[PDB]
């Protein structure tokens, strides 16, 4: 179908891969970047885990593993596993060589990584970084902040941070009305100061913006659905602007669509381009929403899978989005670069937004206006 | 999957 | 604390 | 000695 705005691909299927599917969960099967799939796969106390190399033909390399919990490096051949809580250990599987061993003061609830450097962990009371490549096998990571207290009683999500590393988020869910509510704990190192605000979704990004130059401004984009009403809605808002630059981003909020009737969806996963300013919304059951990052404008809504999403990455140079299904497919969406500024013009109707997007990306569509 | 996400 | 309007 | 996974 010529017309779309973007692709969707397979990149994989795990099942064809001989993985079971007893173990397609948020917490057994993990995916840190569309490099890597970290399934741990239970057989008594003879447990394991299947790495897959996206990169290398979808090889699987499988050892054996006494963690409660793996992931990959989001580029580097770097896994880390913990167990019982508080045990750390991390790996150049390359050379087999220990990175980092250590044991936490508290149990670890969520870990990911936030950079290429940076490793993050969610306790029950903590929020902690650690430097992972400084050299220092032993080095325990460092207190962040704690945890604000509207977080008590939630489901820890994610925990993001911008390129800076001074302005992080932790998202974490509960169930209120039947439905899944979502609460994120906002935190500046500058200011050391964390604010409580409702959402399911977050990401910092970057956009240039007309007659700043070269030097992006930082946003913050976050989506909520409230778990009363099923509005949904999404919000672009600036952080710490450089007050030399003199574009500034003004504040948007637009609508996420939910069927009324949708009462266990939520927004699941966030991740954004920023060479194309576009911004993929997608859902727990499997809805993906495209918006343009300027205007905050919705492009296109539409379901990518039936079987429930339980856990996405960013897709191809962070320029798109990846997601595992139930049924143990990994799918990727981003959007089409000779296709999607025609769909503005002549689908949406909309010659400014299509200028825009067509000159932030250097896309065509636009040469006869 | 016993979480929320998984549900 | 308010760090920014959401 | 011990590892939390055989490489």
């Amino acid at each position: 179908m010529s017309d779309l705005p973007i692709e969707f691909t397979e990149l994989v299927d795990l099942m064809s891969l001989g993985i079971s599917p007893q173990f397609l969960d948020f917490r057994s099967t993990t995916f840190e970047s569309d490099h890597f799939v970290t399934v741990r796969e239970t057989k008594d106390g003879t447990n394991s885990v299947a790495i897959v190399d996206l990169a290398k033909g979808n090889e699987v390399t499988r050892k054996n593993m006494g963690g409660d919990s793996a992931i990959m490096h989001p580029s580097q051949m770097v896994i880390s596993v913990r167990a019982n809580g508080t045990i750390v250990q991390i790996f150049n599987l390359e050379t087999k060589s220990k990175l980092k061993s250590f044991t936490l003061d508290e149990p670890v609830i969520f870990w990911r990584w936030l950079s290429e450097t940076t490793l993050g962990f969610v306790t029950a009371r903590s929020i902690l970084t650690s430097n992972v490549f400084d050299g220092n096998v032993n080095a325990k990571p460092q207190l962040l902040t704690l945890r604000h207290a509207n977080l008590n009683n939630t489901q820890i999500i994610n925990f993001v941070a911008n390129k800076n590393l001074d302005w992080f988020a932790v998202v974490g869910i509960l169930q209120e009305n039947g439905r899944i509510a979502g609460r994120i704990q906002l935190f500046s190192k500058q200011r050391n100061i964390s604010q409580a605000i409702d959402g399911h979704v977050a990401i910092f990004t970057n956009i240039l913006l007309e007659g700043n130059g070269s030097t992006p401004v930082q946003v913050f984009v976050t989506g909520n659905r409230n778990a009363t009403t099923g509005a949904g809605e999404l919000r672009i808002i600036e952080i710490d602007h450089d007050a030399s630059l003199p574009s500034q981003y003004q504040k948007e909020t637009t609508d996420i669509f939910f069927p009324p009737d949708a009462t266990n969806d939520f927004p699941i996963a966030v991740q954004v381009s920023e060479k194309y300013g576009i911004i993929y919304l997608l859902t727990k059951y499997g809805f993906i929403h495209l918006y343009e990052l300027e205007t905050g404008t919705n492009l296109f809504v539409n379901r990518i899978t039936a079987e429930s999403v339980f856990t996405a990455a960013p897709y191809n140079h962070e320029n798109g989005i990846a997601c595992i299904n139930k049924k143990g497919q990994v799918l990727a969406v981003e959007i089409s670069t000779s296709q999607i500024v025609p769909y503005i013009l002549n689908k949406l109707s909309n010659v400014a937004l299509a200028l825009i997007v067509a000159t932030r990306g250097g896309l065509p569509g636009a040469d006869d206006l | 999957g016993y979480t929320l996400i998984d549900l």
